[PDB]
């Protein structure tokens, strides 16, 4: 019961849910073999088998097969299955166009096969967690297509996009400014939950809090990889308060428009300095809550608090998480909108994180993950927009769009609706 | 005809204790290295 | 406010109930009346199977 | 995926054969074609550039053109000469003659049905091809006419597939004959309808590499050739090898790319050492970024001060952090915003690919859109000018069949490609 | 023409309207206390 | 499920491989056999 | 009752009346002779195809149809086609010159000596008809004899019948696709005709179903022959609910009120879905929303015009088979859920449909496929000022310093005819522009 | 007890033979040498001789020596009879003439001798299951004057005819139509239940589902082997609902002349894949009736199910069983025809599939086969005489069949019997 299906889209998605899948492995006891040497609490990521062997419910699928098969010729072979792990011939050359009009029409029907598959051996299917890209190819063309079908034939089922949006200076791609605001269609009308995991925000995460000269994207989805676990633990193992994923659908997400979420978690911290700090419920929520420990780059100052949901792992206390709550309501520099008194979510799983041997992160007693929606997150669509205004203005990379089966009028309507998402954005901030 | 050596090749790798085995470190990917059992 | 129809959702499931659709025809061609007789005989079908599972769900979890 | 490789000409040959030794040393085949490496990942994507026969030898997907049978037994007595397909080697009798004319109606075009009839072979023998190579100079008669009729023929049967050519532009200062101009100009006019990405070489810039970089005292064609031939490797090196943030060409043209006509690049690798320095200097991010963007490291004769960069791309290759190689181009992107276009917000694209060239703790090959290639082919119009307007040179390609009016419309699409990079070098939002 | 259609998108998205109006919102909430107002005897 | 741990259950019943037809009253595994000691 | 007079002009006229009655015909269960052998599904004696077919002693079924062209070799073509024994002998007027892409040879040199028999023949077509409901004209505006004598057809019928519906479907110029060098001069100055004697005006440039034909049905290489396949489905799925039954029946003057809010704006846009062909019939679940979403995309509009960049006015659609009224009525609120499709202000309803229980009749060879349910549009936008605003530049530009005019003026036209027909297609602009424009 | 006849005709049936028969020696564990190291179980198939060993009951009768040779000089020459081991001195030639009017007449008397000694040696006969292979010319004419013998000498015994009919696209032979046309004119009289086991449906199934580059007819024979031996398992071992030949050949046929039926066999998996699926039995049931997973191109969209019969083996319980009925019935893309309410067939067996070392298949704990009478049917028979009437109308490839003591007449004769056939497939489609 009760279980999520994965889903990996692009290059980033794939390393970040086999990151993610690494720590659930780790975290339930499940050899790189997939078995127990020596309890229906996997069941919502593994699914048993008549030998006792277990396997991940999960869908990697990238149009381009180096980063699928060299996972094939991993350390995980023998976990996971030889299917749900697709892999293309040729990407979607960061291209919406080449993604969801050219290459992702051949892939879309065995993505469906392979997902109707998963939900079929489910048996409580809680929803769907995508975990992609929005500035590559793939990533946004097969993921508009791929959100498309399942809103189209699942209905209403939950999906939870963990989605990689372009950070305001550290960005990889040229065209990641068209794809992401592309991608804006899908990851407004056919999802219902949004996570922006830049990559700049995680670098400057990992400086200024966990100290290691040189790490890179491997540490980035690991510290991606617990913050999805430790949303997911809520429902994964008992706790004083448990929330299934439609628990804090509704809880985070005031308006249909609005769903773009921002992320933190703490305590991120490093072996030499965990033994020496008394890290308090207190310390690590009032750590969440300020910016230096803020999942993505956005200024929480500059907007509102709309919704906080808090996931707290470990030996946590309901007294403590209200007495941080309590502490954060007097705190005037974290200022929430005036329509939502209460603006707050909460639960208390009794599983202690688990750190990944050869990792970053420290062992630690507790630890929270703060999912919360704030009228701040305008800023990052204000830049993005302004960005794909700029390389608009005069038609720079268009025609590499429209030569592959995209119309002009794709763009301008892309525009008109991340439009109408900073002006419905403006307008719900604004006091009454 | 007269081609030079040593251009394009690093001392550290190419000469040394070890420069098999600085070769087959090098060799190796990021996935491997970061991610064993 | 009144929006039930297109919403989907009323109470009893998305589903509706058997009926005689041959006393609901009343000077519809064969071809509309085929695809509401089909409607609704594979409509009841849905229901059936959807409260089979629900049941079955229910027993293994009990089981559990 | 596969990528089918043409060389034309003497130098297009000498190239592709450095290109191939290259290529063989990194994926430890030995020039019998035997298969010598020690890891999985080696042999894992060797059927990009190699095709596997019955007896288990690796045979390069490679096409040879030269009207100078010469050329053919000169590859066969280099040291990987063993390694290409016999009957890949489609050669004429009577040579180009340094004539276009020559090579693209006459010579050219008697003998391009063999060439084309061997890509096909090798078209289909590729699972799923991700596009073609070409190597030539534009200066000779052999790699630019039958060079350009190629092109144009495989883009023809060939039109969703991506077209990279390795162009050696000819300088004055490296003028070694007569009809540069002529054979440039009748040639950039192919190249910019007919090729997806045309990167440019020159020896005047190989030289001066070799001189105030290398340190050496006297390099050959051969040391220039593997000068190539290393960025030629490390353009594709995500195809064959995986890596953090992986890519390929189609990802290379299209976020170099901004407008169809804008597809000639920079060409520039790091690190490049000197025998002396090369133990005392120590290989990092910022050392290959501060490298990248020097102009002495560019492989081609023109300053990239003068003009603007309208977007570039880098492939670096070894087990690196990302961050570092992120924030090393974003402060680039800070300390020379006036070296950059101001209305497309990010001008780099970063690629990282885990196996560096062996013998290499770390490298970059850079690919830039640089608005100065302007300069370059300004001066070969300027020259091809003086030439035509006197008749100078013209006898010997109109009695081949050309036509007088074919050279005006060559210099009027060199006068366009000039313009619109001196249109977009000086625009402002 | 590019400044043309680059002027025209301007003005489209000048005139674009967000789903959320907090005027609407108001009016419905008129309407709400006149509907409370209605019943709730006290 | 005893109060020594988990543990071997005794049933009863023919355990057969093979479903053959005649065979559904004999004993043809080591499984059903038992030996005194 | 409720009978209809098809009226074909020129080349494009002729080709696009030909592929209707070939659609009408099967559609009937009318043989290419002219008569029904047998229907035990349909009863006998159905008064269904009198609007399109009128009666004859002998069984026939003689269509309500006129084709009248100044060359002969289209309407000689029909002649000697399939239809001969179909199609009256009268009725199917030929000429002995063609226009010559010329607009004042069409109306002013050539059309004069033909214009007077072709109203004998409507006249003859009339008397017949008993409740005529209107005149469907089919012509294209790029050739001179469609421009002329369609124009003076039109008026004459205008003048004639006075407020008798009329339906002229026209295939105007393309943004880039186009056949006529003059085709700019003939659009411009047909528009006299096509805004004062015209009450619904529709939409059929020809690259726009090229573009949809080479999407939707996977075909490389069609030509006009699809593309009149194509425009016979559209005008048979919007004119067959005065000949079947349904929930929904409308009438030429029931939907032209609804499609036509002034008198000047009367140019109308069309798409038709789901256009499958056979590999793609059974490909998607095409139901009635799914349908109704493809309509409302712009993919599968007829005609190069951006419902995105314009007001929606009117609108109405034909749904055509097991389509329901709920359906269409929650594919009604799922447009108005989407933002993409938005109406002008002072048109709140904005909307109508029509059902009928006729599903489209696939013809023997053609690349459509049979479905379950088909749904057309037709709808009045304000975004159809982009079509002219392409065809007056095109014509100023051309006009700049007066090209091809002498051959206008020698055949008798005036050369200040071409000014007044910029000045109205300038003012068919600023009152599209005013009608859009905010209250 | 329950004892039954195998008769493989033609060199397609001596390999599917073979393939049978070393999966039914696995089955019961018989040796090759014909003995194994109160075992009434192996009746139908093999049985116990004056030595102790166990000889099968099978006849391989085939006009040339190739096949017949590399039988009796291979692994299994010691357990076959030297006799029921028929040996031609020249093939059919690939004429349907050739093999039924000149050379079929001098070898059908020693066959029915063989025969006549497998049925006197049997007790129980239920029926003959003839294997072969419409498309060549022995299997088609050899065959056609065999069944016509023992349908009018055995009387009313079961005839299922398990045959290789032309693939849609590529088939070996040229005269191959004119084969097949010509072999249903016997095949619809004298065939109680014929079953369908094209080439190319089974090449896309194992190269699809079996996940091996290139499978061959030795795959192909271990696939159909497999097949039959879930046919007769029903009869072979006791289960829930056992039933036999004459069983279902009543329950499958509607009609005197409908009787061609589909086939389709699941699950069909290798080894990497059969570790991490769990093959539940409506996920079984589901791939049966999908059209990737059954043994002949006749996709069921194209027409409508009349009468499907169901084989389950192994741990299949009847309610998962109608479960899996329930929701085939309630999928959408397949519908039955309105004179079947029914429709449906079910047989249940406790033995669960043995695999053949060195083999394709992995070891399954449950199993299921369909056989599957369906108007879909049609489409096959039209593409053979529309390809029979394209050589038929230039007289192509006819001077060999008149040379061989056939009449002219005889093709236009089966041409209007595959009318007939096409078109009251079409009436029975028909709604009333
Ligand atoms: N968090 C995280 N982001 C990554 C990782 N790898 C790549 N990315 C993101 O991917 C973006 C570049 O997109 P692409 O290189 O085109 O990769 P993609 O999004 O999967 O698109 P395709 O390559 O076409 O499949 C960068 O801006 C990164 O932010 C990763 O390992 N972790
Ligand atoms: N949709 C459609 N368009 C057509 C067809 N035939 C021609 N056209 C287009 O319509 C335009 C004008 O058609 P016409 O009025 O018949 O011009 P024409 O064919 O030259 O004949 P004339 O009017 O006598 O000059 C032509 O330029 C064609 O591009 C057709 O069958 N269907
Ligand atoms: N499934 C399967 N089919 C086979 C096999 N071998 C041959 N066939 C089929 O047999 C057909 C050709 O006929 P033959 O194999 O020659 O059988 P035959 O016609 O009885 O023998 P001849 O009369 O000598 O031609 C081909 O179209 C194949 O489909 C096999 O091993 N397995
Ligand atoms: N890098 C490099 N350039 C060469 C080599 N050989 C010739 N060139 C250049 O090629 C140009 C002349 O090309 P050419 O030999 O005439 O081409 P061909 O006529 O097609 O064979 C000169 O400007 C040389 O600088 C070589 O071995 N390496
Ligand atoms: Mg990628
Ligand atoms: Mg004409
Ligand atoms: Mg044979």
């Amino acid at each position: 019961m009760r279980e999520a299906i994965c889903i990996h889209i692009g290059q980033a998605g794939c390393q970040v849910g086999n990151a993610c899948w690494e720590l659930f492995c780790l975290e339930h006891g499940i050899q790189p073999d997939g078995s127990m040497p020596s309890d229906d609490a996997f069941n919502t990521f593994f699914s048993e088998t008549g030998a006792g062997k277990h396997v991940p419910r999960c869908l990697f699928l990238d149009l381009e097969p180096t980063v699928v098969d060299e996972v094939r010729t991993g350390t995980y072979r023998q976990l996971f299955n030889p299917e749900q792990l697709v892999s293309g011939k040729e990407d979607a050359a960061n291209n919406y166009a080449r993604g969801h009009y050219t290459i992702g029409k051949e892939i879309v029907d065995l993505a469906l096969d392979r997902i109707r598959k998963l939900a079929d051996n489910c048996t409580g299917l809680q929803g769907f967690m995508v975990f992609h890209a929005v500035g590559g190819g793939t990533g946004s063309g097969l993921g508009a297509l791929l959100l498309e079908r399942l809103s189209v034939d699942y209905g209403k089922k939950s999906k939870l996009g963990y989605t990689v949006y372009p950070s305001p200076q550290v960005s990889t791609a040229v065209v990641e400014p068209y794809n992401c605001v592309l991608s804006t269609h899908s990851l407004l009308e056919h999802t219902d939950v949004a996570t922006m995991l830049d990559n700049e925000a995680i670098y400057d995460l990992t400086r200024r809090s966990l100290d290691i000269e040189r790490p890179s994207y491997t540490n980035v989805n690991r510290l991606i990889g617990q913050v999805v676990s430790s949303l997911t633990a809520s429902l994964r193992f008992d706790g004083a308060l448990n929330v299934d994923l439609t628990e804090f659908q509704t809880n985070l997400v005031p308006y249909p428009r609005i769903h773009f979420v921002l992320t933190s978690y703490a305590p991120v911290v490093s072996a030499e300095k965990a033994y020496h700090e008394q890290l308090s419920v207190a310390d690590i929520t009032n750590s969440v809550f300020e910016p230096a420990g803020m999942l993505t780059k956005c200024d929480p100052r500059h907007g509102k608090y709309m919704s906080c949901c808090l996931m707290y792992r470990g030996d946590v206390v309901p007294k403590d998480v209200n007495a941080a709550i309590a502490t954060i309501k007097t705190k005037r520099t974290i200022q929430f909108v005036d329509w939502c008194p209460t603006g707050f979510k909460c639960g208390i799983n009794y599983q202690p994180p688990t750190v990944v041997p050869g990792g970053d992160l420290a062992k630690v007693q507790r630890a929270v993950c703060m999912i919360a929606n704030s009228t701040a997150i305008a800023e990052v669509f204000a830049r993005i927009d302004h960005k794909f205004d700029l390389m608009y203005s005069k038609r720079a990379f268009v025609h590499w769009y429209v030569g592959e089966g995209m119309e002009e009028g794709e763009f301008s309507e892309a525009r008109e609706d991340l439009a109408a998402l900073e002006k419905d954005y403006e307008e719900v901030g604004a006091e009454s | 005809t007269w081609c030079a050596k040593g251009i394009f090749e690093d001392p550290a790798v190419t000469r040394g204790r070890s420069p098999a085995q600085v070769q087959a470190a090098l060799l190796h990917s990021t996935y491997e290295v970061d991610y064993t059992h | 406010s009144r929006e039930s129809y297109i919403t989907g959702i009323r109470p009893g499931g998305r589903y509706g109930a058997m009926h005689d659709v041959e006393k609901r025809r009343d000077n519809l061609p064969d071809n509309v009346f085929h695809y509401m007789k089909d409607a609704v005989q594979r409509e009841e079908l849905l229901r059936l199977n959807e409260e089979e599972e629900r049941a079955r769900i229910r027993l293994e979890m009990f089981a559990k | 995926r596969e990528i089918v490789s043409c060389q034309a000409g003497q130098c297009g040959n000498q190239i592709g054969s450095k290109f191939w030794e290259v290529i063989s040393d990194e994926h430890g085949v030995d020039p019998t074609g035997t298969y010598q490496g020690d890891s999985d990942l080696q042999l894992e994507r060797i059927n990009v550039y190699f095709d596997e026969s019955s007896g288990g030898r690796y045979v390069p997907r490679a096409v040879l053109m030269d009207l100078e049978p010469g050329t053919m037994d000169s590859v066969r007595a280099g040291p990987y000469g063993q390694l290409f397909r016999p009957d890949n080697f489609i050669f004429g009798q009577s040579g180009a003659g340094n004539n276009w004319a020559k090579g693209h109606y006459t010579e050219g075009a008697e003998l391009i049905d063999s060439v084309l009839d061997v890509c096909r072979k090798e078209a289909e023998s590729c699972d799923c091809l991700q596009g073609f190579q070409l190597s030539h100079s534009l200066g000779g008669g052999t790699g630019s006419g039958m060079g350009t009729l190629l092109i144009s023929k495989l883009r023809e049967e060939y039109p969703d597939r991506i077209m990279m050519t390795f162009s050696v532009i000819p300088s004055p200062r490296v003028s070694d004959t007569v009809v540069e101009p002529y054979n440039t100009t009748l040639s950039v006019h192919q190249l910019v309808e007919n090729s997806d990405e045309s990167m440019c070489i020159d020896n005047e810039a190989l030289y001066d590499i070799c001189f105030r970089t290398l340190k050496l005292t006297t390099p050959t064609f051969g040391d220039l050739n593997h000068l190539v031939a290393a960025v030629m490797s490390g353009v594709t090196c995500c195809l064959r090898f995986p890596g953090q943030l992986n890519s390929d060409l189609r990802k290379l043209a299209v976020n170099l790319v901004p407008f169809p006509r804008l597809h000639f690049f920079m060409m520039g690798f790091a690190p490049l050492t000197s025998r002396g320095s090369q133990q005392y200097r120590g290989l990092s991010v910022a050392e290959l970024t501060q490298q990248m963007f020097d102009a002495k490291n560019m492989m081609q004769a023109a300053d990239p001060r003068h003009g603007r960069y309208l977007t570039a791309s880098a492939l670096f290759r070894g087990r690196m952090s990302t961050k570092e190689v992120d924030e090393q181009m974003l402060n680039v992107q800070n300390k020379n915003s006036s070296y950059f276009i101001e209305w497309i917000p990010n001008n780099i694209k970063s690629s990282i690919c885990d196996i560096p060239p062996k013998g290499l703790k770390m490298s970059v090959t850079f690919i830039g859109n640089n608005t100065c290639i302007q300069e370059m082919f300004r001066r070969v119009g300027e020259q091809f000018t003086g030439m035509f307007r006197r008749k100078a040179f013209l006898h010997w390609y109109t009695g081949e069949g050309m036509d007088e009016m074919e050279f005006t419309e060559a210099e009027s699409n060199m006068n366009d490609l000039v313009s619109e990079y001196q249109q977009y070098q000086d625009a402002t939002v | 023409t590019i400044a043309q259609e680059n002027a025209k998108l301007l003005e489209r998205l000048e005139h674009a309207q967000p789903t959320y109006r907090a005027d609407k919102f108001e009016a419905d909430r008129r309407r709400n206390e006149e509907f409370a107002a209605r019943a709730s005897r006290y | 499920a005893t109060s020594y741990g988990m543990e071997y259950a005794i049933t009863c019943g023919y355990t057969t491989d093979y479903c053959s037809r005649s065979r559904g009253a004999v004993v043809v595994k080591p499984e059903n056999i038992f030996y005194f000691s």
